This record gives C-alpha cells, structure tokens and sequence, in this order.
C-alpha cells in the first residue's frame, strides 16, 4: 500500500517542480 | 420549487457513440430560410427609424448648407 | 499559458523602473578631512563612510 | 552611527551590529562587512565616488 | 445519509459552494442570454484588479497627476497594458450590462416573484454610473475638468438649497484640488460597495430560481449547474476574452475623446463638450427641457419609472414570444433608446431639438402604455375560445 | 489510426504525468509560436530595422 | 462652415498595417528636422535623451549630444546654483522660461506641446502633416489681418504660425533632396513615434494572442458538444395527445 | 465663446446656450442673465475690480 | 476610555521623531517601532544572527497555529486546571 | 527608518534574498515608489 | 446542535416588582476579601517577575555607571 | 491670518503683513516681481 502512494507523490513532487521551472525559467540554476 | 411527480420514461446513449460537429452544418440554406422568415418583421421594426432620421438630416444639412452659400 | 503571462506581467510591473535604472552610476566630489576623522558626502541615493 | 559601539567605529543601533574602526563585523549578525568601492588618488587629495 | 463522511463536497466546509454553484438546479432550455451576469462580475474584477495595481504609480494632484499617468504610460515595465485594460473595461463592462438589462427586459423577468431582484439591480446601476463618472476625472485633462464643472453645476437648479449643495461638493468655489482629492478618494471606495450589492442581488435570484424562455412553470424538468452550465459560461468567456483583446491592443484610443491628453485649463474652454460615450442617452434627455429645474427632474421620474415597472399588477404570461405587440413595442423601444445616443452628441441646435425632445417622449410613453396591455390582456382567455 | 489508443495508453493512466506533459507542451508551443511570429515579424518589413540605416556610427 | 477646418485626407503611413513597424531612418530624420528647425519655438518635456538609444542612434551619438547643451543643477555646497552639460537622463531643453514669457514672444498664441501633439487633435498624423504643408491663398473676398497666416486646416483660418518648411532649410546626412513633403514626412513619423513608443510590442503581443485564443475558441465549443450530447439527443415516452 | 449662435453675441457649448450681446438670455435653459460683478474705472485705460 | 485618549493626551502613545520631516542622511540614535510590535522585536533582535533571527518568528507563529491539534487534554475551562492556569499567568508575565 | 530596518530584514533569506528586497523597495532605497506603493496597499487591506 | 428532554420546574417574578440597585454595595467588604484570598497567587505569580527583573536592572546599571567614574 | 483673534487685531497684522516684501508669478511680461505681503502670505524665510 505504501510502495503506490509513495511513488504518486514523488511523481507529484515532479510535477511540482516542472510546474516551477515553467512559471521562472533561470538559465543561472 | 420541489417534487412535481411525474410518470415518464427515457433512454440515452453514452457521449463516446456519436458524432458530435456534423451536426451544425448539416442544412444550412434552409435553417437560414427559417430564421430570416421568422425574424424580418423585428429587423424591420429595429432597423426603419434609424435610417429614415439619418436621411432627414442628411437632407436639412446638405439643404441648409447649399442655401447659406453666396 | 495565459494564466502565466496574466501572472508575469503583473508581479514585473511592480520593478524597478526605466526612470530608476537610468541613475544608477556616477562620480562626484568630496573635500578635505581631518587625519582620523570624517566628514559624510552624497551620491545618487547612498552616502560615504 | 559613526561614534557608538564597543569599537569606536560605525555601530548600527537598529539592530546591534558593533562593527570596528577597521570596518569589519565584530559584534553583530551582519553576513557582509561594508562594501570597499573604487577609488584613486588624483595628486593627494581628491578621490572620486 | 449522515453516520460517516462519504464525499467533502457535501461537508459543512463546502456545503454552500456546492448548493449554489455545483448542484443547482436549472431549467434545461436556458440559452445564451443567461451568461451576461457572470460575464459581468468577469469585468467587475478584471477593473477591481487592474485598479488596484494602476493605484501604486498616480499621484492625485493639480501639480502631478497628468504626469503620474505619462509615467505610468510610458515608463513602466509592461504598464501600458495595465492603463489600456483598464480605460477598455470601463466599456467593456457598461456594455455588458445594458445587453443583460435588455435580455431581462425581453423575457418579463422583472415581475413577480422577481422584483426584489429588479430593485437591486437598479441600486447597482446607479453605483456603476456614480464610480465611472468620478473616475474620469483623476487623469485631469480638458474633458476632465470641464466634464465635472458642468455636471456637478447642474446641481444648482434645485431651489434655495442648491447653491449651498454645489459649494460643499466642490470642496470651494470651483474645480480644483480639493475635487480631485475627494474624487479619487470615492473612487477608490465605491467598487466594494458595488461587490456586496452584486452579492445582495444574487442571493435574491437565488432564492427563487430562474426564468426561462417559455415563462412557464418549469420545475418539472431541470439539471444541474455543472457541467452543463459551466461550459457554456466557458464558451461565452473565450468569446469575450477575444473581443475585449482586439479592443486592447489593435485599437486601443478609438473608445475615447482625443481632448483628454491636454493639460487642464480652466481660461480655454473646448469647443465640443461631452461625456464618456456610455452616458449619452441621460445627456439627451437632460438637454431635451429647455429649463433647469425641469433638467434635473427629468432624470429622477426616469429612475422612478424604471423601479416602478414590476409592481403593475399585469399580465398573466412573461415570454415576450407569445405576446406580438409587446415585442414590436420593445424594438421600437430598442430603436429609440440608440437614437437618443446619437442625438446626445451632436450640437444643440436644429433640427437636433426637435429629434431630442421627440424620443424622450416615446422613452416616457414606453412605460405609460405598458400596463394597458395587461388590463385589455385579462380577457382573452374569455374571447379567443 | 492506432496512433491515438497507443498514446493514451502511455500518457494517460495517472494524473502527475498528465500535468507535467500539460505544463512542458504549454511551454514547447508558446516558444514555437513566438519563433514563428518573430519570422512574419523580420520577413514583412525589410530595411526598416534599427541596424539597417547606413549612418548609424557616422556623427562624431 | 468655417472654425472647424477643412478635411484632411488619409495618407498611406508606413506604420500603418496590421503586421507594419517604424521607419528608423526616417525617426533620425525628422529628429533632426526637430532640433534644428522647431525646438526654437515648441518643447517636448516628455521625450528623455536615453529614449533614442537603440531607437535612432547608438548610445555614444546621444552622449555626445546630450554632452552639447548646458544644463541648470541643484545646488553646490557653497548654496548657490551652476550650469552644467545634460547627461543621457536629462530631457529635451525648453526654449521658454516660462508660459507667460512664450505667449509674450509670439505676439499673445501659445505654441504648444509637441510630446502628444499627434493623439490630442482628431486624426492627428494626417492632420499635421497638412497642416504644416498645406499653407496656401486666401480665397475671394476673405481678408487676413496684419501679423497672422492664413491656412484653411485651423479652425478659423487665421493662424498664428508662418511658413517654415521651406525647401532645403535643413542638410541632411545621407544624401536626400530636402524637398517641403520629405521633411513634413521625417517630422510626422518622428512626432508619432513620440506619441506611441509602444506600437511594435503591442502589435506583436496582440497577434500571437489572437491566434492562440481563437484555438482554445474551438476547443471551448467541441468541450460544450460533448458534454451536452447526452441530453440533446435522448427519447422521452409522456402519454399524453393534446 | 464669442460669435456664436442666433443672436451675435457669446455662446455656450455646455448645454446649447445661445446669448445675444448684450448676453442676456433669449433661447435656452439660462434663467438669469450674465452676472455683473463690482468694477470701476480709473483714468482712461484702467478698469479695476 | 477612546475619547479620554483624543481628548486630554493625543500624543502620549506615539515617537516625538515623527515630527521631523524624513532626512536619509541622519540616522536617529534609537530606532523602534510602534508600541504593540515590540515582542516581536525584541524576539527577532534576540538571536545573534539574521537567517534564526527571521526565521524564529516561523516558530512563534506553527505554534500559535497548531496549539489546537493536541488531543488528549480533556477538561477545558483552567478553573479545575491548578499547574495550567499557574502556567496561564507567568506565560502573561513573561509576555509583558 | 523602521520601513528600512523592517524591509531591508529581508535579505537575510538565502539566494533570492536581494532580489525579493529590491522588488519590494521597487528601486534600490526607500522613496516615492515605496510610499506611494504602501499607500494603495493601505487602502485596500481592511477589506480584506 | 440540538436539545435534551429536562423535566424541570421554575418560578419567577416579574421585573417591576423587586428593588434594583441595592444589589451592588450590599456587602462589599467580605466580597473584597474573598476575592483577595482566591486570588492571591495568581496576583504574586504575575507580579513577581516583572519586580524582580526591574529591581536587577535598577542594580546593575546604577553600579556600572558609578563604577565609571572618576 | 492666524495671529488675528489671538494676538493682535486685524489692521495691526495688516500693516505688519505689508511691512515685508515677498515674490509673485510671473507678468504678462514673464518677470518675477515683488509687491508687499497680505493677510494670507507665511512668515518669511531668512536664506535661500
Ligand atoms: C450596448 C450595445 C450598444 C452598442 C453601442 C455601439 C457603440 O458603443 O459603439 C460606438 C462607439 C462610440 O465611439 P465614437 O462614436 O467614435 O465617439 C464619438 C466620436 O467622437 C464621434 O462621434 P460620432 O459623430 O460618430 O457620433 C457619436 C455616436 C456614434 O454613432 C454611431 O453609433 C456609429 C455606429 C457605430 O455615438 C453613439 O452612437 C453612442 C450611442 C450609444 C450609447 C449607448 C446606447 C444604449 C443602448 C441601449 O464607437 C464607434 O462609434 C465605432 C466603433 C466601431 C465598432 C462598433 C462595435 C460596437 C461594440
Ligand atoms: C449574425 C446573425 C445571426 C447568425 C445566426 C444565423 C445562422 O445561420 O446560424 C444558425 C446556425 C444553426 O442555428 P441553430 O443550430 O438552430 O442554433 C445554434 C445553437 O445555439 C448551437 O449551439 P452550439 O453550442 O452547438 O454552437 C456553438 C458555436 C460554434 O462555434 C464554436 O464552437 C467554435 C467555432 C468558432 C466560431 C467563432 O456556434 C454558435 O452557436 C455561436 C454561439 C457562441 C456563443 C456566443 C457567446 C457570446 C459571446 C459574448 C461576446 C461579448 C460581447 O448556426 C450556424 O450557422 C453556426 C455554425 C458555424 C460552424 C461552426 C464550425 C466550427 C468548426
Ligand atoms: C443589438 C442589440 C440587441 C440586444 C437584444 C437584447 C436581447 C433580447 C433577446 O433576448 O432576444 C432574444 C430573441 C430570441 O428569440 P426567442 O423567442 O427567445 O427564441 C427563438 C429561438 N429561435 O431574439 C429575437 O427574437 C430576435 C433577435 C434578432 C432580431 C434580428 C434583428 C436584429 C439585427
Ligand atoms: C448598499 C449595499 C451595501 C453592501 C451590502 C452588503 C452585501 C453583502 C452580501 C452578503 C449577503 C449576506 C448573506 C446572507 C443573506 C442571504 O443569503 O439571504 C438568504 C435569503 C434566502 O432566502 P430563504 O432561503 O427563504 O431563507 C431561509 C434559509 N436561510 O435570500 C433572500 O431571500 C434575500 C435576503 C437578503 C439578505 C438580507 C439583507
Ligand atoms: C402617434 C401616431 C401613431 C401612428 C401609428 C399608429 C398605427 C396604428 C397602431 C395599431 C397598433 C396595432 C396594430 C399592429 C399590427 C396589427 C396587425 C396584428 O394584429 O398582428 C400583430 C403584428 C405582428 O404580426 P404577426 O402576428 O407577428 O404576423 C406573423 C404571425 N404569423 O403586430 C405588429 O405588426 C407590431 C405591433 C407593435 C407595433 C405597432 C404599434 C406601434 C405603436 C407604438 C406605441 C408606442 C411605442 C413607444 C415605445
Ligand atoms: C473585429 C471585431 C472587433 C471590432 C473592432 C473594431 C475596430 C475598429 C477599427 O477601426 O479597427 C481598425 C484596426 C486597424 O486599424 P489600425 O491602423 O491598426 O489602428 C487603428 C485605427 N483605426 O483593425 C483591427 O483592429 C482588426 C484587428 C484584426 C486582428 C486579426 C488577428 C490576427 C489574426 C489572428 C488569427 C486569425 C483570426 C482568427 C479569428
Ligand atoms: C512547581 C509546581 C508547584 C505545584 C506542584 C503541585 C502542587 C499542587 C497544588 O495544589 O498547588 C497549589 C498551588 C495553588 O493552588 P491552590 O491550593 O488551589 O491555592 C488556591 C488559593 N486561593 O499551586 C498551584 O496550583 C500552581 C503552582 C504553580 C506552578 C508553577 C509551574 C512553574
Ligand atoms: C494587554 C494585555 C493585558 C492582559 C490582561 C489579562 C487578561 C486575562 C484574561 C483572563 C480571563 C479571566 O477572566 O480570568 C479570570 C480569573 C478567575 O476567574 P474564574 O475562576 O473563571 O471565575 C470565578 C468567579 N468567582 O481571575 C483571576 O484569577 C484573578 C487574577 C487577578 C490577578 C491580578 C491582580
Ligand atoms: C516661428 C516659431 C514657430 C516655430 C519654429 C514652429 N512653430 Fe508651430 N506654432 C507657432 C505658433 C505661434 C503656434 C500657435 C498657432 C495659433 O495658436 O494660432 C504654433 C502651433 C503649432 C501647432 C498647433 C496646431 C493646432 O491645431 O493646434 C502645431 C501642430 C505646430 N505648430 C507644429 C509645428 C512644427 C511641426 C514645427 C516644426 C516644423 C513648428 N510648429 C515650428 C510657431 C512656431
Ligand atoms: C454589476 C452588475 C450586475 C451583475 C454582476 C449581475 C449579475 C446577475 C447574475 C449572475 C444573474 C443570474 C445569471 C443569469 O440569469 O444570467 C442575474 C440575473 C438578473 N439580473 Fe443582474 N446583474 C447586474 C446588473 C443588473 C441590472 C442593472 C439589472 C436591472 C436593471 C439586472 C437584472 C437582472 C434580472 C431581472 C435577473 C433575472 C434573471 C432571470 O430572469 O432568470 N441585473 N444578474
Ligand atoms: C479598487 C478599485 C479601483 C481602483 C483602485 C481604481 C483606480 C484608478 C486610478 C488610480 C485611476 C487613474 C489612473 C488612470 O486614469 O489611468 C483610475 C481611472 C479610471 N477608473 Fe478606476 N479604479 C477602481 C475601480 C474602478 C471601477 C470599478 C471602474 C468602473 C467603470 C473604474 C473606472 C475608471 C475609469 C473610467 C477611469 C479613467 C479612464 C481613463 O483614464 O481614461 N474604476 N482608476
């Protein structure tokens, strides 16, 4: 039960960041 | 607003059986037919003012004009 | 991609602007000065030690 | 505040920063010690901001 | 049923947002001119926004205004786009509510049980011309000032306590900084008052439900809002969106008057005078009696006409389909109230008096007539078997 | 035909992945139109640009 | 049908068009036609010298220039106020002390602002540029008083300006013959790029949006068909007849 | 403003004011005439208030 | 108590320093802020560092925001709670 | 000075420290910017 | 949020038929004290820290300044 | 105009006012003149 949701909130954390590095898009980082 | 009974029965087929754009230009001609028959008395009605107050003063400017000239 | 401009444009329009940025850099002049102590001068918006 | 502090220097009371004479952060939270900029001797006695 | 949470939409935390705007129930045949209100409050929060951020570079006085606005125009990163949506949604949302006072006035929405909601608009109304003709003032150019001098001296036709109305208002003995001061400081204001009636108006339909276009009993076959409302409002919205951008940034200064980018000067006067092109009928109207007192009370029997329509004790049917003399009566109407518009800015003289003084006539005998179809309507049910 | 079952099945099971691939193709397109309005830009008018005048360093 | 004017006609502006941008050769130019045959008189007071960098000019052009004239300063430590040459942020001099002075030196008219002198009348390019053009003869049995001009595009007739676009009043750097028309085009595209610096962004801005916004146009309606396909397609049984 | 109207003398554009010379009104909504404020003469040329 | 305050000492609660005009030359030698943020001020100032000075507000606030989420204290009102209510107090006092 | 001391607290954060002090102050020290921007937030806040 | 079944009996007297005022100065002393000696500890708990650091302040900045002189 | 009702009367701060001479806009030449002062002029400036 854990190894799904665990891995749907890594994917969400993925998403979070693309998400992130759309809105600011820092060629310095 | 609430609980008028009714007595009825219906069927329905799901949204991904059926072909959804088709459907608009299927007649054209005919729905526009239809539609100017139906609306050219209100076209009419809205559309006559306008356009004889713009004639009149139309003319009572270009008349008044022509007659101030020496 | 709308919402993102709609988003941008609003959050820079609160930047530092064209007028600011034109008077960022300069030099000026001081005057003489006891040996250990210190009269303070001026510049563009920032004072000397 | 040139004149105030521990180290006759340039104390900052708006929070207590006790810099020293020398300009470096002794006593303070302060990360940065105080910007050095670019200046030069013209003969002895004038130097530009 | 109520022992243990099945879904958070039901939850006391959204029990409202759900009743109001997920699940309630609306007649089926609802067309399109049932999207204007929500496209309204759209507008009403595109200006509450871009005004919020256009307030943090202006600086309201006689000295600095019309160099505040230069600089916000020509200075700032991206800041024409802020002024231009601001000065077009101005129109933008004036428009969108005369085309929703029309569609309520097709179907017979105002009347019973409907009026509360009527009167309530009404209010907004008049909050909506007040916030609009203070704020053109603040930029501070010729029609600025000129505009207020005339309009709020129109104030003075009252008897003996006129001229003591129009010294308080104007801060003085005339337009100056203290009017703009004072004015800036209402037009900040107004806006949120004008949520909260909006807020008002809108518990009040609710409380009832919708009209349809058959103005019939129509509780026997409904849905949901969403998503069969919603995608439609969406529809509506993308339409709006590509309007109000032409206007934004293909042709940004033709909704306007040129004068207003000249520096105020209270020696020159400019030879044209008139308001913003959404006031145009009142100004008609207003100018049609040769006489003051007789000016500024032909405004008020307007507004008095307009609360007065739903309480005639009328006609038995609402949808303006099944009633032919009531809709050629509302495109004459239409018409006249377009001609008045026009009549409203050219110059007062021949044969414009003539053409002015004709349609408010017909404005006034709109609502004289409109109970004496109702009356001579009480019978057909008797004649017509 | 197949193209569209194929890519479903590989885009479409979750969620996450559907917003990540909503927010990188919204990326991908603005730049791909910007490019593209950028070249109507340039082709429509010639020799008007800023560096196109002759005497542009020729004042001293 | 006097003190309105008469009617200009429509000329073809290169800025003109959906897609269309400025002509920078032709902003040098009447910048120049500007600051030699006009600032004498009018002032824009709104235009900065930085302005042009990368508009008309390089910024070390508009150094040089700037460097040119003498400006005013604040005061020196001693308390007393100096001259000293502009800088790229100092703004376009003025050639009147003040207002009063300006309608003392023109016989009582006011020559007015030219930052925004394109937006402010109706129909402002072409009616400047006929205007500064389109000085001609009284016509029969009108008569102009002494110390005014008399042109048929002011309301009145009777202006307060004379002629100056005289041909060859002004050397040009590229080899252009300085006809009356050349240089009455320069100064409009000058004094409309003053007006509207922000013509081009906007233009541009506002096709790629338009483009973008009637697709998701066409993705709005089909999301609407589908949604709705269920109800406007159903059978319903109702056991009634009339 | 001046030599406008019916009647030769001033005009108001406002509201359709037409005034003669004299400046009282004939035709319109004035209901009053243009309002003389105290003023005097001094020797040939000097009209003060 | 309000018109006690306009009337008859309007100026009790407040800096003499904001009757001189804005100088960014001149520093004033004892810099604070109004009457009711200084807690928070002297909390911040506490820490001999900037990143825990700002960042030990954070604290003040989670705990302020997440007291209500303990779950095993029964009784309510601190009238039959002796320790909590002595402990109500010297908080107050330490707060002053 | 508090509006310096308070705003200029800020830079404190790690790297987009300066960044977010110098979009606050909307140039590079308190001035008009500055006054004119706390003005409007003032006004609009106690709606809120 | 709802009720419980009670079964109680009240009697009561209406308002203008009882004497108001005298109420409050009734006993007050006994009052005062019963409130001083309920309250005691909490009255030192809030009082003793605010004393004690004023007192230590007072000391130790009146000894450091005349421990500065000459 | 402040010292009437609470120093002095009125023509005393009259001639007072007058007493002093402060500058005007400009003419319809375009000088900056001077003309003594009145009831609703400030107390005068000792430098520049
Ligand atoms: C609500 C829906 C009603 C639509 C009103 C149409 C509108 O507002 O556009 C006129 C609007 C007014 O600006 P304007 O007439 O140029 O300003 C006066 C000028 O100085 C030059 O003035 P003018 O000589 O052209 O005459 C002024 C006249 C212009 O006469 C015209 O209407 C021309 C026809 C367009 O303005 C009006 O008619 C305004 C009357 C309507 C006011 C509200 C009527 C209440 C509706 C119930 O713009 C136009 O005249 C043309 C715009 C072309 C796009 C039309 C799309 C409309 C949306
Ligand atoms: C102007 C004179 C009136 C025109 C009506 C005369 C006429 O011949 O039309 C009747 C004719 C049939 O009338 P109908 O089926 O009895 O009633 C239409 C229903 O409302 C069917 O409703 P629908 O949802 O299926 O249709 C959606 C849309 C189809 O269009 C789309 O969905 C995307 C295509 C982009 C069109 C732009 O067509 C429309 O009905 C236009 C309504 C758009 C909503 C307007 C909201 C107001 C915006 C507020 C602006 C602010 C002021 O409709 C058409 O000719 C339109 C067909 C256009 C082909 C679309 C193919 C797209 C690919
Ligand atoms: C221009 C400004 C127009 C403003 C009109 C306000 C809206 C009034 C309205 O709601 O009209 C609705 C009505 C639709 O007709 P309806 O009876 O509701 O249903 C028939 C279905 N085919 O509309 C009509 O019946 C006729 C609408 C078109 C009239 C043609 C002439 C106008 C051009
Ligand atoms: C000038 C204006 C200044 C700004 C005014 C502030 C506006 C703020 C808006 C907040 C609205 C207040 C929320 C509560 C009011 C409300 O929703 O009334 C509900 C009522 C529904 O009626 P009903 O369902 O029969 O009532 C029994 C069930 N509760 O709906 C109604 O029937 C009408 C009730 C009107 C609200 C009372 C006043
Ligand atoms: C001051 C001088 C006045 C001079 C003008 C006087 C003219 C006489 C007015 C008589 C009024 C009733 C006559 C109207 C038409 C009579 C014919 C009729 O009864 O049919 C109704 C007709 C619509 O025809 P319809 O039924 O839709 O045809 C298709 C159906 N298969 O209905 C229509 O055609 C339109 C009916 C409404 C418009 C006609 C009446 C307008 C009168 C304006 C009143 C004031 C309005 C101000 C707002
Ligand atoms: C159209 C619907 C709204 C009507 C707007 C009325 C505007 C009246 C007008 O005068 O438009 C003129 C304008 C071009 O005039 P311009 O020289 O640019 O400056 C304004 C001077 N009139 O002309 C325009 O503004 C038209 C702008 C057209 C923009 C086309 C968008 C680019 C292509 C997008 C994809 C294709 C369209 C798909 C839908
Ligand atoms: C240190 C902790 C001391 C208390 C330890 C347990 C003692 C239990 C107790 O009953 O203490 C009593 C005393 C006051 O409580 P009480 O006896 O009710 O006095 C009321 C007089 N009006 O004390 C208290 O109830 C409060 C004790 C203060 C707690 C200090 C914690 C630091
Ligand atoms: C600015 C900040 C100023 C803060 C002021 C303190 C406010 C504290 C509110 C505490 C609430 C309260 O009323 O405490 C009441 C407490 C006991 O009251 P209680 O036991 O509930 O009622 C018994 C009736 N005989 O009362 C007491 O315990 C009495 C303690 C008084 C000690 C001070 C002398
Ligand atoms: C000899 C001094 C002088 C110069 C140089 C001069 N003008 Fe004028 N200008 C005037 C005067 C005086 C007026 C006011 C006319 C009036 O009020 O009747 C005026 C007015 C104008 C107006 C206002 C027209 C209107 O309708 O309000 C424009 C536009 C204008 N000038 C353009 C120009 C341009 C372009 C140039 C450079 C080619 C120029 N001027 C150079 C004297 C001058
Ligand atoms: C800011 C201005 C306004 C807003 C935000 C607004 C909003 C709304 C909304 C959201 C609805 C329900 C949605 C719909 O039926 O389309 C509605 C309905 C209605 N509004 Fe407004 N409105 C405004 C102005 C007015 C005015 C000025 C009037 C009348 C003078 C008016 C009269 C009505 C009527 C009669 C209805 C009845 C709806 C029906 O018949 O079903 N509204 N309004
Ligand atoms: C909190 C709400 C609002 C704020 C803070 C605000 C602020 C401002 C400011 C600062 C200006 C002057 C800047 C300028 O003129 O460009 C202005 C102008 C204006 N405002 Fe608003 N506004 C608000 C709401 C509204 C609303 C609801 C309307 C509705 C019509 C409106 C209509 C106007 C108009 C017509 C102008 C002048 C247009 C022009 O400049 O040509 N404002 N506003």
């Amino acid at each position: 039960i854990q190894p799904t949701d665990v891995k749907a909130a890594a994917m969400w954390g993925v998403a979070a960041a693309t998400g992130g590095l759309y809105l600011i898009q820092p060629w310095g980082w | 607003k609430g609980f008028v009974p009714m007595k009825a029965v219906t069927y329905g087929l799901s949204p991904f059986q059926q072909k959804i754009m088709p459907g608009l230009w299927k007649d054209l001609p005919t729905k526009i037919h239809h539609k100017v028959s139906e609306n050219w008395i209100s076209a009419t009605l809205l559309l006559g003012p306008l356009v004889g107050v713009y004639s009149y003063v139309q003319n009572y400017q270009e008349k008044e004009k022509l007659s101030h000239r020496y | 991609s709308l919402v993102r401009l709609l988003i941008l444009k609003f959050v820079l329009s609160m930047s530092a602007s064209k007028d600011v940025l034109a008077l960022a850099s300069l030099e000026v002049d001081l005057s003489s000065i006891e040996p250990g102590t210190t009269v303070t001068v001026k510049w563009r918006g920032k004072p000397v030690f | 505040l040139p004149n105030a502090g521990d180290f006759g220097g340039w104390f900052c009371p708006c929070h207590g920063s006790h810099y020293d004479i020398s300009g470096r952060i002794r006593k303070g939270p302060a990360p940065y010690n105080l910007e050095v900029p670019t200046y030069t001797f013209l003969e002895e006695n004038k130097l530009l901001i | 049923m109520r022992n243990q949470r099945f879904s958070l939409l039901k939850q006391p935390i959204s029990s409202t947002l759900n009743q109001h705007l997920i699940d309630y129930p609306t007649p089926s045949n609802l067309s399109y001119w049932w999207g204007f209100g929500s496209l309204a409050g759209i507008c009403l929060v595109i200006q509450i926004v871009t005004g919020v951020f256009l307030a943090m570079h202006y600086t309201p006085h006689v000295d600095l205004a019309f160099n505040s606005v230069e600089h916000v125009m020509r200075d700032v990163e991206g800041g024409w786009l802020l002024r231009y949506m601001h000065a077009n949604g101005a129109s933008m949302f004036l428009i969108v509510v005369h085309l929703h006072i029309f569609r309520g006035l097709y179907h017979a929405s105002y009347s019973s049980p409907r009026e509360f909601v009527r009167c309530l608009g009404v209010v907004i109304f008049l909050l909506m011309i007040v916030t609009a003709f203070t704020g053109y003032v603040p930029p501070w150019g010729q029609m600025s000032f000129w505009g207020a001098t005339v309009i709020t001296s129109l104030a003075s036709a009252i008897p003996v306590v006129g001229d003591t109305i129009v010294t308080w208002l104007w801060g003085g003995f005339s337009v100056d900084n203290a009017t703009l001061n004072r004015f800036f400081s209402l037009h900040h204001l107004l806006p949120f008052i004008l949520v909260g009636a909006s807020l008002l108006h809108l518990a009040a339909l609710h409380q009832y439900g919708s009209n349809n276009p058959l103005g019939v009993h129509s509780e026997m076959d409904q849905i949901s809002f969403y998503p069969y409302f919603y995608v439609k409002d969406l529809v509506g919205w993308v339409a709006f969106a590509i309007f109000f951008s032409i206007w934004i940034f293909y042709a940004p200064n033709v909704l306007g008057h040129p004068d207003n980018y000249i520096p105020a000067n209270p020696m020159p006067t400019p030879p044209h005078i008139v308001p913003e092109w959404y006031f145009l009928p009142i100004h008609a109207i207003l100018r049609s009696i040769p006489d003051k007192s007789g000016g500024v009370a032909a405004i008020a029997p307007v507004f008095i006409c307009l609360l007065a329509l739903p309480f005639f004790k009328s006609m038995y049917v609402r949808s303006s389909s099944f009633r032919p003399i009531h809709q050629g009566i509302f495109w004459l109407l239409l018409a006249d109230r377009l001609l008045l518009g026009w009549i409203g800015c050219q110059p007062v003289e021949a044969p414009f008096v003539t053409i002015g003084q004709i349609p408010p006539l017909v404005f006034f005998l709109f609502f004289a007539i409109t109970p004496i179809p109702g009356r001579v309507g009480r019978g057909i049910p008797n004649s017509y078997t | 035909g197949g193209i569209f079952e194929a890519l479903y099945k590989v885009l479409m099971r979750r969620n996450s992945v559907y917003v990540t691939f909503v927010i990188a193709g919204a990326f991908v397109g603005e730049r791909a139109v910007d490019y593209g309005v950028h070249k109507l830009w340039e082709h429509n008018n010639v020799g008007k640009r800023y560096e196109d005048i002759s005497v542009l360093g020729q004042r001293q | 049908e006097a003190e309105h004017g008469l009617a200009c006609p429509s000329y073809p502006w290169p800025h003109q068009g959906i897609l269309s941008s400025y002509d920078h050769a032709s902003i040098r130019r009447g910048h120049q036609v500007y600051t030699q045959v006009c600032a004498s008189c009018h002032s824009m007071s709104l235009i900065s010298y930085r302005d042009l960098v990368g508009v008309a000019y390089t910024e070390e052009e508009v150094k040089a220039m700037a460097a040119e004239i003498e400006v005013v300063d604040g005061p020196n430590d001693e308390g007393e106020m100096f001259t000293r040459p502009g800088k790229l942020s100092d703004r376009f001099p003025q050639p009147y002390a003040n207002e009063a002075a300006a309608r003392f030196a023109n016989g009582g008219a006011y020559p007015p602002d030219l930052s925004l002198i394109t937006k402010a009348p109706h129909n402002g390019q072409n009616y400047v540029f006929a205007l500064l053009t389109g000085y001609r003869d009284p016509p029969a049995g009108v008569s102009i008083r002494e110390g005014l001009h008399y042109n048929p595009y002011f309301p009145g007739g009777a202006i307060a300006m004379p002629k100056m676009l005289n041909d060859g009043a002004v050397e040009y750097e590229d080899g252009t013959p300085a006809t009356e028309s050349q240089m009455g085009k320069d100064v409009v595209s000058f004094l409309s790029w003053a007006a509207e610096p922000e013509m081009e962004e906007r233009k541009l801005m506002g096709f790629k949006w338009i483009f973008v916004l009637t697709l998701a146009l066409l993705q709005a309606g089909y999301y609407r068909r589908l949604r709705w396909s269920v109800l406007k397609s159903r059978k319903l049984v109702l056991d009634v007849v009339n």
